[PDB]
């Protein structure tokens, strides 16, 4: 991709596509399909304490952006492009998860329903860090609450994962651009 | 309806009528009599410095153009071509010298003038008259300290007429701290709640915290933390409440600097706050001092909201009686360190942002007291706001306004709703005043 | 619309105008003058039978809670906080002995009474007159051998005078079989229909069901398959129609035990029926026994339907002119084996509830013929209910109300139309009853 | 609202209220005084050539069947059933004797007549009247070279004389070419717009052209492709707009046969164009047999448009007043060989269908300037078509109606707005023909 | 999973992870992926006659739940806690099917279209029976007909499969808890 | 599958069953997998030069139809079926893709998000040209724009893909019977 020529597209977005387009290991791209089925399966099911113990490497960086429309020819306005919807290390995903577990929180009463689809799985091995697994995947997230209320969300998620504590893969960074700038789901209060 | 007569707020502003956060006819009268009259949040110096920068923004239903001038002043007009009515920008923010419309090409100024029209010469001859072709102009654009309003109405009061009593307790941390800055962009969501509903919570709603945020309080380790799940109740003289004649209004949380920040920012700011009080206490007094470095829940009439010291700054935007469209951006001291700047904001919308898990508590509160107010049985029953009712004061010698000398009441609500009936039930602001000349009398009955 | 004047139902119900299925002006007036005035289905003594049990349920678009008291009797209220009006319970059923807001934590009673404020003597003192903050509670809550309505006017006919002719069809099963149980949860589905699509369909057509549900008599082998695409018409004498002066009415098809139910449980269900009408014939005598079981298709007016036998047990909770949630659930006889009881309450759901392919059958008719009524060109048409009309008679020796003795008829819908054009047209009861002193007579004219 | 005086549409069509096109009431006063009043485009010969051949269509908000008789001509009908109103026909076309009820299975013949009622002896005896229960007949259907119109409204003009002016320019591509035929089955799409939007647009707006079509002028490569991003205006006499009493009306873009046919179609269509121009000089005149091979783009009045040589045509489908359901069909020359014929239907759907990449550019446009329409700074604000005004002819020798000669103004869209104020002002033709008595004059003014 | 510290899980849904994060068999997640997908692929056609002889075992329980909103902390009031939207043996099934292909099923014409999106799939072996197959999945099902109605429906899919005539894989359960407590979808009308 | 006893199953839909019902190449579902994701990738970052050079063949044939709704009964009416929302071939895509590309395309400022969702891979070679492959997947499109526009795509691709320049495979045919008859997302200017 010459980002010259392909004009829509961004610098971010040529260096990630270069990433997969190289080595394929398709043992990989198996492993990282089980890896994010399993996180869904325990997001999906409320285990958010076995998410962050199996799932959540001590130095995540777990970031959700929303990024202000701007012109396609912009080039002088220079403030902030995005704010952090999350931009969350592990002890702030860990006051997170109190939050929902705690049984004031009255709103996770009834029980909320989550379902998770997973798809588009890529992955590679860094090229500098053997260790630092990188994989892209896409999520439909659909969320049921108090009989009528119904949110489903997009996103595309760049995550990097390493293997910690007893060698499992854990996430140590994920990446969402959110697509949608004016959110109408009420909130974004999930795990993506 | 008929306006004029019907009481949708009992005398005092001790009740009001449960249909206003449901009834459609009531949500466009307020177009009318809510937002084409008052002051309403636009943006901040900090988002358009530079001549040629601008932002788009709501006033009630309507989009605004906000556009910083060359000679630096700012002028906003309506999103709207002069020509065929296609809405002229697209996009939330950017630097521009004019505009151009994507339908027949029409371009205007940053000064809303029409400057050019494709092929002027070959179509319309010496016959368009460009000079009455200029953007429809906001009438009323004014700064409160870099924070920008705008008003439809020539005959609104200046904006700092407006803050009223308010004004006093802001400028500590609006003025006298150096000034703030406001961090973008900020975050959008659609909630299914009136606009009153927010509204009214940020203005006089200190008794929800431990009930409503007990989960947030207890997870988060925030300095208010005492209070979940009302496992405590706030000391004698923790804060008070206060309301003016316009509406605006706001409860005082003693020293609660660091507000509903996680233990993780709670010494630095302890510190930096204490730090400039200190300084304070020589130029604006003890008290004074005080108040900058204490958390402030306020209104700005009707439809912006803030916790100072949270640095949470809220724009709740009108779209029908159960929908609102909600900006969240953080408030910032000019003179804090960069990083200590980008951690808070941060955190603003960690715990008041799109996925602000404090923001979440609220939700349901305010979405189904909003839907209830549709349901044939509750359109004409009453909404309490009567809470230290008789024990407020006005013309104190050290606190201005209407002011409940506690930290927990609704004498910020009452004031809030005695202006709103005021608003809805006149045509002008002529009548408003009229309706408004006994304002704290009203409110400080028994 | 002038609802004192407008014929929107024709004399003796032979028609009406079309634009009742889609006029949102009418919905909002129907509130007033169907929902809040009539009696509607809450629960049964099955669902909340130990003290502290309690339902939410719909009256309206209003939500309730339906609460057994520690008296043993049930008290309903409007699931909404006197203090600033958010939605007081979440979840469909429970026990307990109070309900605690989540917004500021007001605490009430399962009796509805205001029981405890949180801070209440640091904040309000004395000043908080909490017998006055009770919920708001439904003015007449009775039962029906054991099936618990509500109604919000205390003007109201008691339920059993209610039900008029109606109750002596629907006594030999729901008090002289020994009492039914409601099986819950229900199914709960959206349909894009008026609610008075499926009440009208429920009270009154049997013509429709060769036609309709063809493909479900041919595939599922119920009793009533001979009929299935109009292959062939009920004998003379196969069943009746009645009608009631509050507007409840059903069908009667003689001797259909097994009702919807497939081949797997007729045998079962017509030797079960069988053996507990030869009992019954001693007790109530032959005709009534018989009733027992016969397939009952009725509406309790305005919006609860039911059909005996098959089990089937619908609410049409009302959500706007082309909007309706419809709750399903299923009836057994209290002292059926529980296997049968079971297999029976999922036999209604695989046909009429959330997936019932017999209740697929009636989608498009319900919604197409309620969308059409917005339409411009059929607004001002007539809906025909003339079937059997001239044929109808009233007091027979043997069976009661307003009867037509065929299987097949209009009679039912002309009942239904006669009482809801009499409640739209009048402000209360009085006027109602005034409205309703020759209705057996309009009914049976020619 | 008061249509009688309220001033919607000001002197000459100069100028109209933003709030045209957003507006609820305004909305459903159309249904009354614009689409049950006025000629509706249903289908064309082409698609139900033979008897018993049908298809369903909009008029306004209404569904209507259209069949071919077994004598030849056109009936059309509402697809309401007239016992219980169901939708009759689920499918949009097809080939039958007749149409059954799914509900009670009421029979209908082609011809509308109540034919068959499910056993109606057993059940209705001899007192159902079936002749007096046949569908709901559209009055008025007629025909324009095949181009089938209906109209609710026996009292309308007859298609030809409502064409008015405008049929002279249809005439040679209609007519003259030996006949067109439309290719089916349409693409459907639903749009944020109101109806008039597009149609405005299509009556009149040459201007748009080179902006906002800026990207598939420059991409596609039709002859038009000069125009991009501005880059040239069209030469003077490069074409004419006019408009019509009844408010048809287009523009004229001389000799543009391949119109926004990519490069691709350009050379056959222009030559075949020029081979049938030069036997039509001998039958028609030289300015006619241009006018067959000019780009037309052209309203009938209120809201079905084309563009001629280019082969779009266009339905736009009143839902509500910010939602439209667009219809968009193929036209071609019946004696075009087969293969360029479906070519032909191929690219006017890749540059104007479902995904026409010109069709995506005017989204915006027309979506934003309806939408804008509902925000209340902007309801009483006016759109300008006053382009080209004080230049506009009558009674010209070689062109007739009211004539631009330019290629680029606003005349259509000021005659198309004088018919529309005209008719939202009166109550039935007879009062239109008496505000319409002086036409011509008042869009000829200065 | 610990329930009594991950507060928001079901014993059930803990019972499951478990079944999942022990042997993993890449080649029957592999079995499982074309199991789905044909099946889905037969459903989408309409080849319901198809489906039943490939896909369904006689001894089938097709079971569809919709669950009451209780309190999450209820632990008093203990009746009936969910209605069978679905709850169907193999005959059951069969009048389903005989009910969609009904020429008079006047609700069928014009042909309704469906698409089926099958992710997040995994499989196990049964422990103690060495032929039984557990897949899980999730699907989103999309439903179209009548020019303008569209219906979209999302679930969580817990499965047994065994090998029957043939040797060929059938289903011999299917469980799903419906998320959505009211239905927005018109009826529930779709084979899951 | 015999479509006199299924009756709702159409004669194509049947051969299309059979194509992948038959020889089942593992490997081959795989690599069709990474084929559509990378294709996938592309789109969604708005690479529409790079997706014709890497993923679109010279011979392409790019087809979505839109088919009139008829009676299921129905035998008489013979007229056209259905219309070309897209009949494109490698010139006329490369229009649309210049289109997209233009900086006078003022619908696409500010910048679209399209995430794009591929299911239910399947892939047989085809048994007369042993270079041709065949791929059948599903698609969900979810496209976002201008803050609060929100459209979302829903259908089934069949696919001929074929080794062009450099050995690569590519996209020779694809044809897609869009499911919804009215489309309610503005218009369908989207890549299936
Ligand atoms: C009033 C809205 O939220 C608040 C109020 C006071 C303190 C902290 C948060
Ligand atoms: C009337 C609604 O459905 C029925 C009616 C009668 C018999 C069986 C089903
Ligand atoms: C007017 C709508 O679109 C047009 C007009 C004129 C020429 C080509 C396209
Ligand atoms: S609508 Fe803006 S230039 Fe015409
Ligand atoms: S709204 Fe219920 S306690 Fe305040
Ligand atoms: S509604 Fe058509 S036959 Fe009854
Ligand atoms: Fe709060
Ligand atoms: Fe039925
Ligand atoms: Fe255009």
């Amino acid at each position: 991709i010459n980002i010259q020529e392909d004009k829509l597209v961004s610098a971010h977005d040529a260096e990630e596509i270069l990433r997969f387009f190289n080595c394929h290991d398709s043992a990989l791209q198996q492993e990282a399909t089980t890896l994010l089925t399993q996180e869904a399966h325990l997001l999906d099911i409320q285990a958010y304490r076995a998410w962050l113990e199996h799932c959540v490497g001590s130095e995540v960086q777990y970031q959700v952006i929303s990024r202000e429309l701007r012109a396609a020819s912009e080039r002088r306005y220079k403030l902030n492009e995005a704010m952090n919807v999350y931009n969350e290390n592990f002890q702030q995903l860990k006051v997170r998860v109190e939050h929902q577990l705690d049984p004031q929180n009255w709103g996770n009463s009834p029980k909320l329903r989550f379902t998770r689809f997973i798809t588009n799985v890529q992955a590679a091995m860094d090229v500098n860090d053997k260790e630092l697994l990188h994989i892209r995947s896409n999520v439909i997230l659909h969320r049921a609450r108090r009989g009528n209320q119904v949110d489903v969300f997009y996103a595309a998620r760049e995550d990097k994962w390493k293997r910690g504590e007893g060698g499992v893969r854990k996430l140590v960074q994920r990446f969402v651009d959110y697509p949608e700038r004016i959110l109408q789901t009420h909130n974004l209060m999930v795990f993506l | 309806m008929n306006y004029n007569n019907k009481i949708l707020v009992s005398e005092s502003g001790l009740s009001q009528k449960h249909l206003i956060h449901g009834d459609e006819e009531l949500f466009q009268h307020e177009l009318k009599t809510i937002f084409a009259r008052n002051w309403l949040f636009l943006t901040h110096d900090s988002l358009i410095p530079a001549p040629g920068d601008y932002v788009t923004a709501k006033m009630g239903i309507d989009e605004v153009i906000v556009s910083r001038q060359n000679d630096g002043s700012i002028r906003a007009f309506l999103n709207v071509c002069r020509h065929r009515g296609k809405t002229l920008v697209s996009v939330e923010a950017g630097n521009a010298k004019g505009f151009v419309c994507s339908y027949h090409g029409w371009g205007f100024g940053s000064n809303g003038e029409l400057q050019s029209v494709p092929f002027e010469k070959d179509l319309y001859g010496e016959s368009l008259n460009k000079k009455c072709l200029g953007l429809k102009e906001v009438a009323r654009v004014e700064s409160f300290h870099g924070f920008i309003y705008g008003c439809f109405d020539q005959e609104a009061p200046p904006l700092m007429d407006y803050l009223g009593d308010a004004a006093w307790y802001l400028e500590p941390m609006f003025k006298h701290s150096g000034g703030l800055e406001l961090v973008g962009p900020p975050g959008k969501v659609v909630i299914k709640a009136n606009w009153k509903a927010p509204a009214e919570n940020f203005v006089g709603d200190a008794y929800h915290v431990g009930w409503t945020h007990a989960s947030s309080l207890r997870s988060g380790e925030s300095i208010f933390s005492s209070l979940a799940g009302n496992a405590a109740l706030p000391p004698e003289g923790a804060g008070l409440q206060m309301t003016s004649k316009y509406g605006s209004g706001m409860g005082v949380l003693w020293d609660g600097y660091s507000g509903v920040h996680s233990a993780d920012l709670v010494p630095e700011l302890m510190a930096f706050g204490g730090a400039k009080q200190e300084r304070l206490n020589k130029e604006i007094g003890d008290v004074r001092a005080r108040i900058y470095r204490s958390h402030l829940n306020c209104t700005v009439f009707p439809n912006n909201s803030m916790l100072t010291c949270s640095g949470v700054f809220k724009v709740w935007n009108p779209i029908d009686a159960n929908t609102t469209e909600v900006w969240t951006y953080a408030i910032v001291e000019k003179d804090m360190p960069e990083d200590l700047k980008r951690r808070l904001a941060d955190s603003v919308q960690r715990t008041f942002g799109p996925a602000g898990f404090w923001e979440s508590d609220d939700n349901d509160n305010m979405e189904t007291a909003s839907q209830n107010g549709k349901k044939y049985q509750s359109r004409d029953s009453d909404l309490l706001s009567n809470l230290g009712f008789g024990e407020d004061v006005y013309g104190d010698a050290v606190y201005p306004g209407v002011v409940g000398k506690s930290a927990i009441g609704e004498t910020s609500y009452r004031g809030f709703y005695r202006a709103y009936q005021a608003h809805v039930s006149s045509s002008n602001w002529a009548e408003f005043e009229h309706a408004s000349s006994t304002w704290h009398t009203e409110l400080t009955k028994t």
